[PDB]
């Protein structure tokens, strides 16, 4: 029911895609929940890859790799606090290069004909921050002049670090084990 | 077995309501998991009321209540639509909060109460609901930008909170820049107060902010003031008036505390 | 002016005088019989001072000519009650009040 | 045809038009409750992109176009005067269209309500039409639950058009809704709109149905019946004593009731004509009733102030003799023995009369009505009778209810059918011709 | 039941009265009609006494046609018989009226002139029988609204009228009022002319003049004899008896007369200075019928009445306080009991969406409009409806929700406004808060306890409407907060016991019409803070005995709740633990 409503609000047409408490706070337990985490033995290793299965099965099989895809098609190319967790989530049900969630993943595509995903994800890619000289030279005349760094660690060069490696992480692990049909239609 | 507290009692509840039927109501099932979410969080609700948490004198209780009052007649301001009554209303809000010693002795209080936002949004709401058919009640805008103009000089950290909402103070910075006497009673005279005499402040400013002044100018240059040639004014080629006020914001951003910023 | 006509008789020695706050039990009525304003229905005895101007001019020649513990019938004219402009939403313009007045206490 | 062309000569679309606003309707039909979700919103994705794409070409000027040059007619007839008689025959049906088009092409759209700002003024000025009204109405509507930039234009000659719209067409709840919209829009109220619907509509009391807590009413009187007949054996003058042992003046917030008097059947039926079974109707509040409540003379449920000695509501301690003369039709009251200054004449004698009281909660009052009965604090009248010497040889004289259904206990509630009529009341002796 | 015949009705509220149920319906399955109600069930008996009513569309007989009014003619409504010359036909005198009536002055005084038009207060309309309709069983005129008598045969002498006779001291005579229901002329004895009418059927104006009373008559432009003087401020409808005796009997004629205003002129306020005849829709032909039920009423006053002695009489004692809720039709000058309503349902609709207006009027703290909405519905209005058990479901969510928005509306709201922040005074009771109230961690009742974080102030102004002071317009108007407490306590604890049971009969109708209203008041209450210790502490024992214990039954969380009445439990259930939080933050402030 949970994973039904908030890919319902995601496929209500709206102008923008609004901030939403509710959707933050359970696609990063929904995405925590899914990883739980010298050398381990093969047993070990091979208990460790089963559970993960099982935990990113109790997800996907609830319609949750269809949600990932309506919550970025619904952003339309704005990066903010909702895509970032968005693409939190779909990393955490595709860990490990999962096969089943790859052709869900893919299914709902060719079959809903989602332009939106697609034109999205370029939007993403295209507003994702780099390294700035001006602001980092604008910073370093600041400690340079003896005021207090009030602000946390001057995350204004490479403003967003995290959003931009997960949106690259996803498609990574959306080709993972080399989906020949999906490097094709990417 | 037995809850014996509120936490698990609700931490039950709407799973079994859940789990006895699909509910129908959209609405129900998002109140459904935020209360949810609110037990299994017991540690996120006090990381965000306790920023919210402000402890005063018991000499200041009553000044403070006077001071709570006139805030909630502002704030509920926000649900009704801006008029002649309201006028009078929001003046005298503006002025017995600015009339008051907490405002003044207690500055972290007034931030943490959100009263520039507030003011801000009201203001926002006048300005976009008959700013292109020029600033009705323009006594209005006038008073939520000498009040905010004071929150600014109140304090530093005032100053760069109100500096955060600079985008949109130049958005609407053709408000009335060329009626006479609304001077430091206009939303561009609120953008140069949160970057005057503020080093910090002013070394965040960025580019595409000194665009827009730039070509706000640019048009002040090409094109006269329509309303002051309806006025009767002769139709020089350029605008005088509106010109001379995108230079005075542009003078406190390139210079501070007596020195110019090279950046 | 405004005419009295007595339900239940008072005393009729003790009457209402200069700064006197008079205690009334009233019930309001428009001309065509359909009330507007009752203190019984709020269970509040009314209380007002003589010669303040904080009530109407009929009502308050009436409390002035009644006596205590008497009930009388008010009749108010427009001209003593909200003329022609009226009530804003309770009293039409240019209307008869009738009141159902009980002088409860004089303080 | 406005310039006077000849029918035959102009061509004047009629079915074409028609099946056009059937198609467009359609075309610009909500999606169905009863879909899937996502059918749903691509459905409303398809009639959002018409709505935009169906604007911009300038498409609602022309259907309001249509509906100005439709309404140079007054009626039917006369637009089928200038034009062909099915031209006429389809007018009111091409103008319900033309608003249901017009209501569609805007709803749920809130920058199409927007541009619609300035013509809701023009839009307005036709409400009163019985042809347009509902059209009107639900355009309205439509506009002003989306777009807040159309309450903005909204003013007082445009509320008390609205106002008026229910004076003179009656209780249409759909005006109410105009009306409520009118007010609050998005969590946003507008307290100008606020201040004149209030001010136009509430203090007329007139309009709206209007809402009252009233006491019950109950009615006593004894077991005589007695009227007037020619050629009968019946005593035209009455008399008996009502005396008061209690009242408490305000048991609740409104006054208590206290009426007594003499009331009347309709025929010669036992029961108690021209009146309602229950409510708050007493001695005096219909024509077939009159009563006296120590202050006004009540019949037909309009008073009449009447003078005494030290004339006041009854109290307690306070006694009530009435007087029923039927030879000349009068009705007399004497209150604590003096005489009140007003009298009943001249009204319908062709029933049964009875003693009656009327009353609300709070009350201890006694009959007196003479002999064995109650003895009469004051002498009758001289030449009427105790109200005790009419009663019926066999049967017993007895105060009850004035009405069939008292206070009980319902699976033992006796329902009672039609009575039969008290045609013995009368004795009016006729044998046979000889 | 036909002519005196007695009879009794044993629904099946208490299985023990029923006598036969065992020996025939127990083991068969059959259930008692009222086997799982709480409440009385509602007799509704065939009215006795004829009332108005609009024809039906689908009359039998009778076909009301509307005639719009060309340039040389004025607005008309005919009556006709639809089943006239065929068998099973009526004949019989019907009573046909006008839906609006012409209000008299309130205080008598004691081409056409465009200034004596726009000043004067006489009124007209005109009736044309029908020529071959009979004149001699046509009868034109005014009546009132008290106007139920439903004779087969109809004179002008057998009508009900009275004579109010005041006098003086002395017995003088001083004033003579004659006072009836039915102010009418008959057609036949009206007609001078004589037979012949066929030139042109028989035009009857009637001339009221509402500044003095004097009804006139004037029969084929000629004033007849006949007049009456009614009483200030009398209503007087428009009506035409007729028996027909033609296929078109008579008609509505609207125009006017030289010197004499359209009747639409005193039918409507906003026509009131227009001198063009108008008939609109909301004046229609009504007539008198017997088609109408009647609500018997679930209470009756208790009435005490035994002889006491010879010599005092028979006793007559009513003590015990009854009350109902009456709705007044303004245009008919009739009241009906709001109960009534249950099978009323277009006035039920039109009602709650007034009432949805009331409440949109003074929406969002308008308290001008507030106090003006407290001489509309009073308090007793406002609790009459809570308490009620009887009240249709759609009103009783009207006048529910009413409350809470002219008195409860303004300092619930703000309260809320400030909910989200904390600023506790450092005082000496501040130091005393604890986390927990003893050395056993337990979890105290949420609510209960000392808070001393900054509140927003509760005011109210007293509502008065002779009071000329403008400083009362600032404040949510005074209402009774203590009986209120107790009031929804009472009617929550009851809610909890009834509908556990799954009765047949909840409050209104349904489940979320007894428990949607109830939770929103006590919600907002409970958001007000009105409530305090006690209070608190035996209403959370209704949402769970078990959790709340202070030291069979289930509270509002175990009872199989609608939807809609879920939603407001996780509200309830999201300010209980707003008031957690709340003490979490004076906890830490003090030990800080």
């Amino acid at each position: 029911q949970l994973i039904l409503l908030f890919s319902r609000t995601a496929l209500t047409e709206k102008c923008k895609l609004e901030e939403d408490f509710l959707y933050m706070a359970y696609a990063d337990i929904m995405a925590k929940s899914c990883h739980d985490e010298e050398v381990k033995s093969f047993e070990e290793k091979e208990m460790e890859k089963q559970k993960l299965l099982y935990q990113q099965a109790r997800l996907h099989d609830r319609g949750a790799a269809e949600m990932v895809l309506q919550t970025i098609s619904a952003s339309k190319g704005e990066t903010g606090p909702m895509v970032a967790a968005t693409l939190k989530l779909g990393i955490a049900i595709l860990n490990g290069g999962n096969s089943t969630v790859q052709q869900k993943m893919l299914d709902y595509l060719k079959e809903k004909k989602d332009v939106g995903f697609f034109q999205s994800l370029a939007g993403l890619m295209q507003s994702c921050s780099v390294l700035d000289l001006n602001a980092f030279e604008r910073q370093n005349k600041a400690e340079g002049l003896g005021m207090v760094t009030e602000e946390g660690s001057g995350e204004k060069v490479l403003q967003d670090d995290e959003f931009t490696c997960d949106l690259f992480r996803f498609l990574q692990l959306l080709c993972e084990g080399h989906n020949s049909d999906f490097q094709n239609y990417l | 077995k037995k809850s014996s507290t509120l936490q698990q009692l609700i931490s039950e509840t709407m799973v079994r309501w859940a789990q006895e039927s699909v509910i129908e109501d959209p609405e129900l099932v998002r109140a459904m998991f935020v209360l949810l979410h609110r037990q299994y969080d017991g540690i996120g609700g006090l990381v965000r009321a306790l920023p919210k948490t402000y402890t005063i004198n018991g000499v200041s209780v009553e000044d403070t209540i006077n001071l709570l009052a006139s805030l909630g007649q502002i704030r509920s301001l926000l649900s009704v639509r801006m008029g002649k009554e309201e006028e009078k209303l929001m003046i005298r809000g503006l002025g017995d909060i600015m009339n008051n010693k907490v405002f003044y002795q207690h500055p972290n209080l007034m931030r943490a109460l959100g009263m520039h936002e507030t003011v801000m949004e009201v203001m926002v709401n006048v300005l976009g609901g008959g700013e292109s058919k020029e600033i009705t009640f323009p006594k209005m805008v006038a008073n939520c930008c000498r009040f905010l103009c004071y929150f600014c000089r109140i304090s530093r950290q005032n100053q760069k909170a109100m500096f955060d909402h600079l985008s949109y103070l130049l958005e609407n910075s053709s408000v009335g820049l060329a009626s006479p006497a609304m001077r430091g009673s206009t939303p561009l005279d609120v953008a140069a107060a949160s970057v005057m005499d503020n080093n910090e402040l002013a070394l965040a400013l960025r580019e595409p902010d000194l665009e827009k002044v730039v070509r706000y100018l640019a048009g002040c240059g090409l094109q006269s003031c329509q309303m002051l040639v309806s006025k009767g004014y002769p139709d020089i080629g350029w605008n005088p008036v509106e010109g001379e006020r995108y230079l005075d914001f542009l003078r406190f951003a390139v210079f501070c505390n007596g020195e110019s910023v090279e950046e | 002016g405004v005419e009295i006509e007595t339900i239940s008789p008072g005393d009729g020695r003790t009457f209402p005088k200069k700064g006197q706050t008079c205690v009334v039990h009233y019930t309001g009525m428009l001309q065509n019989g359909k009330k507007f304003d009752s203190s019984r229905d709020r269970n509040k005895p009314f209380k007002f001072r003589i010669g303040k101007q904080e009530v109407i001019k009929g009502f308050e020649e009436g409390a002035a000519q009644m006596s205590l513990g008497q009930r009388a019938k008010l009749t108010c004219t427009p001209d003593v009650a909200y003329g022609a402009t009226g009530h804003p939403g309770v009293i039409p313009p240019n209307a008869t009040l009738i009141f159902d007045v009980e002088l409860l206490n004089l303080e | 045809l406005s310039k006077k062309a000849k029918a035959s000569t102009v061509d004047l679309p009629i079915e074409s038009v028609s099946l056009s606003l059937q198609d467009l309707i359609g075309y610009f039909h909500p999606p169905d409750e009863h879909l899937e979700h996502e059918d749903k919103q691509n459905r409303l994705r398809a009639l959002k992109n018409r709505q935009n794409l169906f604007q911009e070409e300038g498409m609602i000027n022309l259907v309001l176009e249509c509906i100005d040059r439709l309404h140079v007619y007054s009626s039917a007839a006369h637009f089928a005067d200038v034009a062909g008689r099915e031209a006429g025959e389809s007018w009111k049906s091409i103008l319900n269209s033309l608003y249901e088009l017009l209501a569609a092409l805007i709803r749920g759209n809130r920058k199409n309500c927007a541009q619609f700002s300035g013509s809701l003024d023009w839009l307005i000025s036709r409400l009163e039409r019985l042809e347009a009204s509902s059209g009107i109405l639900e355009v309205l509507h439509c506009v002003l639950v989306e777009s807040p930039e159309a309450l903005n234009i909204i003013k007082e000659g445009h509320i008390k058009s609205i106002i008026s719209l229910l004076d003179k067409h009656g209780r249409n709840h759909k005006v109410l809704d105009v009306l409520c919209s009118l007010c609050v829009c998005h969590g946003v109220a507008v307290r100008s709109n606020q201040h004149l619907i209030c001010d136009n509509l509430l203090p007329g009391r007139d309009l709206l149905l209007q809402t009252r807590l009233v006491n019950h009413v109950s009615s006593m009187r004894p077991n005589i019946f007695l009227g007037v007949s020619e050629g009968s054996a019946q005593y035209k003058k009455w008399y008996y004593e009502l005396m008061v042992d209690h009242t408490e003046p305000f048991v609740t917030a409104e006054a208590t009731h206290l009426r007594v008097g003499w009331a009347s059947t309709e025929g010669y039926s036992p029961y108690p004509g021209g009146g309602e079974e229950w409510g708050g109707n007493g001695v005096g509040d219909d024509l077939f009733s009159y009563g006296f409540d120590g202050l006004h003379l009540w019949s037909g449920c309009i008073a009449r102030t009447v003078s005494s000695p030290n004339q006041h509501l009854l109290r307690t301690d306070d006694v009530i003799s009435c007087c029923l003369d039927l030879s000349a039709p009068s009705i007399s009251f004497r209150i604590n023995g003096q005489p009140v200054q007003g009298m009943f004449e001249n009204f319908n004698i062709d029933g049964l009369f009875f003693p009656v009281v009327s009353f609300s909660a709070g009350i201890k009052v006694r009959f007196l009505l003479g002999g064995r009965h109650g003895e009469f604090k004051f002498l009758p009248p001289p030449g009427y009778a105790p109200c005790y010497e009419a009663v019926l040889p066999k049967e017993k004289l007895k105060v009850e209810h004035s009405r069939e259904y008292k206070q009980e206990r319902t699976y033992t509630r006796d329902l009672l059918g039609p009575t039969v009529s008290l045609t013995q009341a009368a004795f009016t002796p006729i044998p046979v011709d000889t | 039941l036909g002519v005196a015949q007695v009879g009794r009705m044993n629904f099946g509220k208490d299985v023990s009265t029923l006598k036969y149920f065992t020996i025939c319906g127990l083991q068969e399955g059959y259930e008692p009609f009222a086997v799982n109600t709480n409440r009385d069930i509602t007799m509704w008996l065939s009215k006795r006494l004829p009332q108005f009513l609009q024809v039906p569309s689908n009359h039998e007989h009778i076909e009301v046609t509307r005639i719009d009014g060309t340039i040389d003619s004025s607005p008309c409504l005919k009556v006709t018989q639809k089943s006239f010359g065929s068998q099973n036909s009526n004949t019989d005198i019907m009573f046909y009226r006008l839906s609006m009536p012409i209000e008299c002055a309130e205080v008598f005084s004691k081409r056409d002139d465009y200034d004596f038009l726009m000043q004067t207060s006489t009124y007209y309309y005109s009736v044309r029988i029908f020529p071959g309709q009979e004149p001699a069983n046509v009868w034109v005129g005014w009546i009132t609204s008290d106007f139920h008598q439903y004779d087969t045969g109809f004179d002008l002498d057998r009508v009900r009228t009275v004579t109010v006779t005041l006098g003086d001291e002395k017995g003088k005579v001083h004033e003579s009022i004659k006072r009836s229901n039915c102010y009418m002329v008959c057609a036949g004895e009206s007609m001078s002319p004589g037979q012949g009418r066929n030139n042109n059927g028989l035009e009857i104006g009637c001339v009221v003049d509402a500044a003095s009373g004097l009804l006139t008559f004037i029969a084929n432009g000629k004033e007849l004899s006949t007049y009456y003087q009614v009483e200030p401020s009398t209503k007087l409808f428009p009506a035409v008896f007729a028996q027909a005796t033609s296929p078109n009997v008579f008609q509505f004629e609207l125009g006017r007369i030289k010197n004499v205003m359209p009747l639409s002129a005193g039918l409507f306020k906003s026509e009131h200075k227009n001198p063009v005849p108008q008939c609109p829709p909301r004046l229609h032909v009504q007539f008198l019928s017997h088609v109408l039920w009647s609500r018997m009423p679930n209470q009756f006053l208790k009435v005490d009445v035994s002889r006491i002695s010879e010599r005092q009489g028979w006793l007559v004692q009513c003590l015990d306080p009854l009350q109902f809720m009456s709705l007044h039709i303004p245009e008919e000058n009739r009241s009906v009991d709001i109960l009534e309503l249950t099978e009323q349902e277009e006035l039920l609709k039109f009602h709650y969406h007034t009432l949805r207006l009331y409440s949109a009027v003074c929406a969002l703290g308008n308290h001008r409009v507030a106090h003006a909405l407290c001489s509309h519905v009073d308090e007793p209005q406002l609790l009459y409806a809570i308490e009620n058990k009887y009240m249709p479901g759609l009103l009783r969510a009207g006048y529910y929700d009413l409350l809470i928005d002219i008195h409860l509306s303004s300092y619930a709201t703000a309260r809320l406004m400030m909910n989200n922040e904390y600023i506790v005074p450092m005082t000496e009771e501040t130091k005393s808060i604890t986390l927990f109230p003893d050395e056993n961690k337990k979890h105290g009742l949420p609510g209960i306890g000392l808070s001393t974080s900054l509140r927003p102030r509760m005011q109210f102004s007293s509502p008065s409407f002779v009071s000329i002071s403008n400083e009362c317009y600032q404040y949510s108007p005074e209402f009774p907060l203590d009986i209120l407490k107790s009031k929804t306590i009472q009617m929550l604890t009851e809610a909890v016991k009834e509908g556990s049971l799954h009765a047949r009969d909840p409050v209104g109708g349904t489940t979320e019409f007894l428990f949607v209203p109830l939770i929103k008041l006590f919600y907002t209450l409970l958001i007000m803070g009105i409530f305090h210790n006690e209070d608190l502490k035996h209403i959370l024992q209704l949402i769970e005995p078990s959790v709340f214990k202070e030291a069979p039954k289930e509270g509002l969380l175990q009872m199989k709740l609608p939807e809609p009445v879920k939603l407001q439990m996780c509200l309830l259930l999201q300010y209980l633990c707003d008031c957690q939080v709340r003490h979490r933050i004076e906890a830490i402030v003090a030990f800080s």
